[PDB]
């Protein structure tokens, strides 16, 4: 119903999608971000959702121009002070809701999937590898890595994906292992481990594959 | 001095030349990547609008042309082709191709719009062609041949004061002002004061003034300033402004008030303004 | 007398304007004779030049048909009033 | 970036008069 | 019957005139699968018969058909041409593919050509790209990631690519065995490429950056063929991806092409005139040799390279000085 | 040896000689190929080709002209055949008892367009006339068929 591709109701209601557009007052940035993680059910209301927000940047203050370009101003920023601007409880909370509406439009419909991620222009796959590499806070890495599933969910950027988790060496084969230790079972909860086993799953559910790395260790899966 | 918008030109390799519009409103731009840019700078906003590649080698110099002919954009390149793009309805298309060169053209300048919609052409084999479009059917093409002993490095028109007349400079030290008599270009003028190639000629666009003025900067760095009082006359007198240690580029002169902007080899870009007394003083220094 | 092409083309539309206004209001106003003829003789020389309209265009074929249409019924109706 | 300061080999090679002018194509003056 | 009657009366142009007006007002009541593939024929009727005009009489008026500012579209060929292209497009897309087939029924250009190229119908998509003047770079790209796949890929994936090869169309039968599917895709692509061609720039471009996806080494043909092109392009592409030792080799060749020695294999004519080298890319290649400074292989070719770059420029000083006496 | 590119080179020698000489060489043993047609598409063609020849010939015009339809979907045969089998189609519209449909002449007509596309990227005086008589005899059949 809020997709258009005219009764007086369906000018009425496309209307409504563009008039509530209008507003960018930072107290209904939040909301209508849930709102779009509402609209964007349903493979074929993920899609127009997904190219909604493509045009709106091609400026709106939702976009997919700004929100791959606001990732990779954090990416420089939260690397050129490695050995800070925290991002701010509204940048997070923003960026959150950007990952969360991000999510629900590429589980729903494959294409925007398998489009979203073999893009060249804001190039999300390494750039995603090259923020984890960044040591940054926990809540960042998770929805990074999880992310990182939901575009393996795809067959030929799982197996990509495969050979790229080994290359990293996220999990040393520092990492998730000192994560788990020191802050999970301190707050004794366990939100990041969930995850990365929901990402093993589905990584290995596309393929157990082949040797995981050789010349570096003694070839497989084992470590893990 | 102050800064406004700077402009991301998304090239490959250094920008040998640069001109703006007659209005303000665009840029070109030519790279040794064999491609002209066009940039439309409005408001502080640096936007593509066009990517023109037909040269096989690198481009040299770009020229605009007046407004009331459309946009019409020469660009010379070391591929012998001088091809003349127009915009149509937003869509940047090669109108004309001249190909009628030997060796490289390193420069393009179009005549005064009184004049019509002429066009010259430097070129390294020492010839200069004058393109003309007669509004019906192709162009007229009236070739100077062995203009410069060694080769054509510049080419710049007078202010249309009508007496079509240009002035050209080369590698052979000279630098030699045009006359169109009897519907010939004939030579008319030889001054000599550079002791080596001369690399770019300008004919100032004199405002309000009876004498006629042109700059010439040269290999040696030996910047000469030519004053005729007396377009009759033709007697030409030469002015050292400032013999710079490294080789001088091109000369610039600005539309409304005549200051020279000359550029080096030390990477810098020296103001000249001439002062009521007469002797030529440097204003300001923007290096790059 | 300077401008050129100025009888072709201005001509024709001239007079197709002012032949639609002067039917009109003639039919209207007790349809005078004499400038009845003045029409008849402004709708022949009409005819003569709609032929000779040059096409450079796809817009000239289309225009050239309108007119040449309407002033076959204007042609028509004069006839009708005149003769009979 | 255009490369700091090379200035030798490319500078005699800059005086050659086989195609000075080619060699001379760094240059800029807008 | 108004249809018959009309063509009947040869009027070309009316005939045509009521079947866009059937396939509009067709379209806006009936949405349902059968209403729509009568609105296909009656505008591929349509086409039909305004192309039947009198080659005497080739003109058509045509109006804007506003009653379902009464505007008139002369619209020639052209209009109505893209009009039916993208109606068919939609068409064959439905076939392939269930809902990317209601999504074609109501979408655009643009998105028709995305669908296609997912779904792996590029001789269509290339089609539609060339129909609005549309740039062939999405369908090259397409190609290339198809080629990617295939040169490290499983067994069902070749079958399937063997498959959607018989959909486009291969030029000739080749009766080599180690081909396998793979190679025959390379060779569609290699053949698209040469009939459908514009600025050379743009589609060797896509080419090479979709074949670097993963890295990949490029083979000798196009090589060559890159090199007596646009050799500038060709270095560029190996340091985006740190390809120096390549990149050497490729200077130290166009080094020999300039002094005569295989000129042909770099397109380099040479009365000397033309010697235009790329030092920008030699500084950069230089500047990534100098970062590491650990592998003392890459120092010693390095040097080499620059004694053989020095010998060569003292070689053209001594072939200048010689042609401007010449000349003078 | 049940090898496919050995049998296509062989029928496509087959049409080019068909092509020249204007009628069909060995038709004996184009005719009984059976089973063996199928190894190659372009023998698979060759064969079905002769099938049309011999039944229209003997007066079996209706499926003659079915077969063609069916082989120019199919895109077995190779663009210049395609161009021939359009004008053996005209004669069967023209004919007063018509032969095609509405739909196959629809068919017939998306081809033409469709072979008019992939050849952008006397003889056309010939096959302009030849698509305006076939525009005209399928509308005055659909026209028959709206009638009936």
């Amino acid at each position: 119903e809020y997709w258009c591709p005219p009764p007086q109701r369906q000018v009425l209601l496309s209307k409504f999608v563009r008039q509530m557009s209008d507003l960018l007052p930072a107290t209904l940035y939040l909301p209508y971000l849930k709102m779009l993680r509402g609209l964007a059910s349903g493979p074929q209301c993920a899609h127009y959702c997904f190219s909604l927000l493509k045009a709106n940047g091609g400026g709106s203050p939702v976009s997919w121009d700004h929100f791959f370009h606001s990732l990779m101003l954090y990416h420089e920023h939260l690397r050129r002070d490695l050995p800070l601007r925290g991002i701010t409880q509204r940048e997070l909370d923003g960026l959150i809701a950007c990952l969360q509406l991000t999510c629900t439009i590429i589980d729903w419909s494959e294409s925007a999937r398998l489009a979203l991620c073999e893009h060249a222009q804001w190039m999300p796959v390494v750039v995603i590898l090259g923020l984890l590499q960044c040591s940054i806070p926990p809540l960042l890495k998770a929805e990074l890595l999880k992310t990182l599933a939901a575009f393996g969910k795809s067959p030929e950027i799982a197996a990509s994906l495969w050979q790229s988790l080994e290359y990293t060496q996220i999990l040393q084969t520092v990492g998730i292992e000192v994560e788990l230790n020191e802050i999970e079972s301190r707050c004794e909860e366990y939100p990041l481990t969930r995850a990365f086993c929901q990402l093993i799953s589905t990584l290995v559910e596309s393929s157990f594959p082949t040797n995981l790395g050789a010349g570096l260790r003694a070839p497989g899966f084992e470590p893990y | 001095v102050s800064v406004i918008n700077t402009v991301d030109t998304s090239h490959e390799d250094m920008i040998h030349d640069a001109q703006m519009d007659y209005y303000g409103i665009r840029l070109a731009t030519c790279s040794s990547d064999r491609s002209v840019k066009i940039f439309d700078v409005k408001n502080g906003g640096q936007i593509l609008i066009a990517d023109l590649r037909g040269h096989e080698g690198p481009v040299w110099q770009v020229a605009w042309a007046h407004p009331m002919y459309g946009n019409i954009l020469a660009s010379c390149s070391y591929d012998r082709k001088v091809i003349i793009w127009k915009e149509e309805n937003g869509t940047w298309e090669k109108t004309y191709e001249y190909t009628g060169h030997d060796s490289s053209v390193n420069s393009v300048c179009w005549a005064p719009h009184d004049f019509g919609l002429l066009l010259a052409c430097g070129s390294s084999d020492g010839a200069i062609s004058i393109l003309t479009y007669t509004g019906d059917g192709p162009w007229e093409v009236k070739k100077i041949s062995n203009a410069h002993t060694i080769g054509c490095n510049a080419v710049s028109w007078a202010p249309s004061v009508y007496i079509k007349r240009f002035v050209s400079g080369g590698c052979d030290n000279l630098v030699k002002i045009w006359r169109e008599e009897d519907g010939q270009w004939k030579e008319d003028q030889k001054l000599e004061a550079h002791s080596d190639w001369v690399r770019d000629v300008a004919w100032a666009p004199s405002i309000g003034l009876p004498t006629s003025t042109i700059a010439s900067c040269s290999q040696d760095g030996r910047v000469y300033i030519w004053t005729s009082d007396d377009a009759a006359t033709n007697c030409w007198t030469p002015k050292l402004l400032h013999k710079f240690n490294d080789v001088v580029w091109h000369v610039s002169w600005s539309i409304t008030a005549n200051i020279l902007a000359v550029s080096g080899g030390d990477n810098k870009v020296t103001l000249w303004k001439e002062s009521v007394d007469g002797q030529w003083a440097c204003i300001s220094d923007v290096n790059k | 007398k300077h401008i050129q092409d100025w009888e072709t083309a201005g001509k024709v539309y001239l007079d197709y304007i002012r032949v639609i206004d002067m039917l009109n209001l003639i039919q209207q106003d007790e349809s005078s004779g004499c400038e009845l003829e003045k029409l008849h003789t402004k709708v022949m020389s009409l005819c003569k030049w709609v032929e000779l309209i040059h096409c450079y265009t796809a817009k000239d074929r289309l225009a050239q048909s309108e007119m040449a249409k309407r002033v076959a019924n204007i042609l028509r109706v004069v006839l009708s009033l005149q003769q009979p | 970036e255009l490369v700091p300061l090379e200035k030798s080999v490319t500078h005699g090679r800059g005086s050659l008069l086989i195609d000075m002018g080619l060699f001379m194509g760094r240059s800029f003056r807008v | 019957l108004l249809y018959a009657f009309h063509i009947y009366r040869h009027n070309y142009r009316k005939a045509g005139s009521v079947m866009f007006e059937y396939g509009m007002r067709l379209g806006r009541e009936v949405r349902t699968l059968r209403g729509l593939q009568k609105q296909v024929n009656s505008y591929l009727a349509c086409l039909n018969c305004l192309r039947l005009i009198r080659p005497e009489y080739a003109w058509i008026v045509q109006p804007v058909s506003g009653a379902v500012s009464s505007q008139i579209e002369i619209l020639e060929l052209r209009d109505l041409e893209k009009e039916y292209v993208l109606a068919q497009t939609r068409l064959t897309l439905a076939k392939h593919n269930p809902s990317t087939a209601a999504i074609a029924g109501s979408s655009a250009a643009e998105e028709m050509v995305a669908l296609l190229v997912q779904a792996g119908l590029f001789d269509t998509a290339i089609s539609l790209c060339q129909t609005f003047k549309l740039a062939l770079t999405s369908v090259f790209e397409g190609l290339a990631c198809k080629c990617i796949r295939l040169q490290q890929g499983g067994e069902a994936a070749q079958a399937e690519a063997w498959e959607w090869l018989a959909a486009n169309q291969l030029a000739t039968v080749i009766t080599t065995k180690e081909s396998s599917a793979t190679d025959e895709a390379w060779r569609l692509m290699i053949s698209y490429l040469d009939k459908y061609e514009a600025k050379n720039t743009l589609y060797h471009h896509c080419i090479i950056n979709k074949l670097l996806s993963h890295g990949v080494p490029l083979p000798n043909w196009l090589i060559n063929r890159y090199k007596a092109m646009d050799a500038a392009e060709l270095l560029r592409l190996y340091l985006k991806y740190d390809l120096l030792e390549e990149a050497a080799e490729l200077v130290l060749e166009y080094v020999d092409a300039l002094l005569g020695k295989g000129h042909q294999y770099f397109g380099i004519q040479a009365t000397s005139q033309l010697v235009w080298f790329p030092y920008s890319a030699i500084d950069h290649l230089r500047q990534a040799l100098g970062e590491n400074e650990s592998n003392q292989h890459n120092q010693a070719i390095l040097s080499k390279l620059q004694r053989k770059m020095d010998e060569y420029f003292q070689k053209l000083k001594k072939a200048t000085d010689d042609y401007k006496k010449l000349v003078q | 040896a049940k090898d496919a590119a050995f049998a296509t080179l062989i029928s496509d020698r087959f049409l080019k000689e068909y092509c020249e000489r204007g009628n069909f060489t060995d038709l004996d043993l184009i005719d009984n190929l059976g089973s063996a047609m199928l190894l190659s598409d372009r023998l698979t063609f060759l064969g079905k080709y002769r099938e049309f020849h011999r039944m229209y010939s003997q007066e079996q015009f209706s499926e003659a002209a079915s077969l063609l339809l069916s082989l120019m979907t199919a895109r077995i045969a190779p663009c210049s055949f395609w161009l021939t089998l359009l004008l053996d189609a005209l004669p069967l519209l023209e004919q007063k008892q018509v032969i095609f449909s509405a739909e196959q002449t629809y068919e017939l007509m998306r081809c033409l367009e469709d072979r008019m596309a992939a050849k952008l990227e006397q003889d056309s005086s010939i096959d302009n006339t030849k698509v305006e008589m076939l525009r005209l005899a399928l509308a005055r059949n659909l026209a028959r068929a709206i009638v009936t």
